[PDB]
């Protein structure tokens, strides 16, 4: 981070990752904290929010609409040709939040398409897996049914 | 459960809270209420939970980080030991027993991919097992709403 941003930098971002200080000026509030002017505070907020560094900045509420359950990770096989296309058309689906394609050099793991697939019931996690290989040139998948959360953490960025 | 003043005030700082000296004020004057209220409404929706969080979301490939998916044939000897080091890292934010023969699936931020298979390097050192190291090289959905 020391090759990006000066240790004062470091010491606003190092705050804003958690809370905004609670008050009606806490940008001097940032600026005292962390050794700058309340200006030098914007100005660094201001250029990561204008270069997309900073993603949001502001308020992270409780879901949007969203109620529960059931998620389904599901690994595809694809050849180069299918790619674009099978990933293109498997994200149109409305219960598919993410759709990577990870290369594998490994024998024993061929599946290179990955859709995490939402919803309700099993069953309908089923459906959209069946959904998929109606719209889609892929056939051949891995089902990687979650048993366990082992570990649930944010990343911290600056340290 | 909440009035219409809330929904729009909500409505503009998810987009962006104000860069500005006195950011209460500017959404005062935007929604057309007293400073002090917008304040005393913010901290209501924040101790009620509706606002988790208030502050900056960062974009981790624009900070100069790298992501990837790791994968494991992990056997029932080797388990508790396995899961502890991947655990121990800070880098590691997910990690999941799946059901497949690969029953071990964990994320792995790094500044680079130098680091982060140097990381699974030193996992792999320390428990016997090899992990696959399965970057994403196209993305055609992401989960952020």
């Amino acid at each position: 981070m020391s090759h990006q941003f000066s240790p004062e930098e470091q010491a606003v971002l190092r705050i804003v990752q958690a809370n905004l200080p609670d008050s009606l000026t806490p940008y001097a509030d940032l600026a005292e904290q962390a050794g700058m002017t309340e200006a030098q505070v914007l100005e660094l907020l201001g250029r990561l929010k204008a270069s997309g560094a900073i993603r949001r900045f502001g308020a992270s509420i409780k879901h949007q609409k969203t109620g529960w359950t059931h998620n389904a990770m599901v690994a595809w096989k694809v050849t180069p040709d299918q790619v674009d296309d099978c990933g293109r058309k498997a994200a149109e689906h409305s219960h598919i939040s993410h759709v990577y394609y990870r290369p594998s050099s490994a024998p024993d793991w061929p599946y290179e398409m990955y859709t995490m697939i939402h919803g309700r019931s099993e069953a309908e996690c089923l459906g959209v897996v069946e959904d998929v290989k109606r719209t889609t040139s892929l056939k051949e998948h891995a089902i990687l049914r979650s048993l366990k959360e082992l570990k649930k953490t944010s990343m911290t960025y600056f340290t | 459960d909440m009035d219409s003043m809330d929904r729009q005030l909500l409505d503009i700082i998810q987009t962006g809270f104000p860069l500005s000296p006195r950011p209460y004020a500017e959404l005062g004057q935007r929604l057309g209420l007293d400073e002090q209220e917008v304040l005393d409404r913010v901290r209501g929706l924040k101790a009620r939970k509706i606002i988790r969080r208030l502050g900056a979301n960062f974009q981790s490939a624009k900070l100069g980080f790298v992501s990837t998916l790791c994968a494991a044939k992990v056997p029932q000897d080797k388990m508790d030991a396995f899961v502890a080091e991947v655990n121990a890292k800070p880098g590691v934010t997910h990690n999941y027993l799946r059901e497949h023969d690969y029953n071990i699936w964990f994320t792995l931020i790094s500044p680079s991919r130098e680091e982060t298979q140097a990381i699974l390097d030193g996992i792999t050192q320390a428990t016997g097992v090899p992990i696959l190291n399965l970057p994403a090289t196209k993305l055609f959905k992401i989960r952020v709403d």
